[PDB]
């Protein structure tokens, strides 16, 4: 039931994608 | 961009292509005279996600017995943490001065660093999966060395009952791996090699049955039967070693992050 490295990594890349979408 | 697996591609996209593009738009030098909007909240979201990723990775470090994970995961944590510190600094600099060229570049560098460390963690997990598959392949190679010891029909029945299910397990692992490789040529090599090995298995069992019969009858067919069994084992073993080699390949065309 614990968050996987894959889910945690997708949160990272989504947040980075959202940030870069502002430039 | 070209990634190793569909899992990695699914995570690193769309941002990898965004960063690849953004770097061409801002090679280094950045003279556009444009302002960057306030990045404080978007950057805080990246920092929270990065801290969470390092927390999750540390759960594997604290529980795993795989020493190659304990060694390779901590440097990736440092890479994402340091890269995120740059990103936070860049956002603070850009909030004070939205037109800053040096800050826009901390920003782009921090983003590359986060992508690189995330990619490194995912490749570490991928490499551990490949080690698990290779252990199974090597176990089949090892049991194939026992074929030569089989001299009775009772021992051949036992041998067949052990090897068949073992080969099925290996085939399942190869099938599950190849389906998510992005390189068609590598999927084809793995599928073809596994099919060759599967097709040789009944040939091996048949050759062993002939050898046992010749041994028991004490007839003149023993040396021919033995060489035919060894030929089949040699070919199966060469094919499994080719699988092991293909499982460890990284094409020259794969982007490094
Ligand atoms: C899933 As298969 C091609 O090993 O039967």
């Amino acid at each position: 039931t614990r968050e996987t490295i894959f889910e945690a990594s997708k949160k990272v890349t989504n947040s980075l994608s959202n940030l870069i979408s502002l430039i | 961009p070209v990634f190793h697996t569909r899992t990695i591609e699914s995570i690193l996209e769309p941002v990898a292509q965004q960063i690849s593009h953004l770097v061409i738009m801002h090679e280094e030098g950045e003279v556009d005279g444009k302002a960057i909007p306030d990045l404080t909240a978007p950057v805080a979201a990246v920092q929270a996600a990065v801290s969470n990723l390092v927390r999750v990775g540390k759960e594997t470090v604290q529980t795993t017995e795989d020493q190659i994970l304990k060694r390779d995961m901590p440097p990736a944590f440092i890479k994402v943490e340091n890269a995120c510190t740059k990103l936070v600094q860049a956002a603070q600099m850009l909030q004070s001065d939205p037109y800053s060229v040096p800050a826009r570049d901390y920003l782009i560098d921090g983003s590359r660093g986060i992508l690189s460390g995330t990619s490194d963690l995912l490749l570490t997990f991928d490499e551990a999966e490949v080690r698990k598959i290779i252990r199974v392949c090597k176990g089949i190679l090892e049991y194939l060395t026992v074929a030569e010891v089989v001299e009775t029909m009772e021992d051949l029945v036992t041998y067949t009952k052990n090897l068949g299910p073992g080969m099925t397990k290996m085939a399942k692992m190869i099938d599950e791996r190849q389906q998510e490789l992005t390189h068609q040529e590598h999927r084809v090599m793995l599928v073809n090699s596994m099919n060759t090995v599967k097709e040789l298995l009944p040939v091996l069992i048949s050759a062993m049955k002939i050898f046992v019969t010749t041994k028991n009858s004490k007839n003149q067919g023993i040396e021919e039967a033995l060489k035919n069994r060894n030929f089949t084992v040699e070919k199966m073993s060469a094919e499994i070693n080719e699988i092991i080699r293909v499982l460890q390949l990284t094409s020259w065309d794969e982007d490094a992050w």
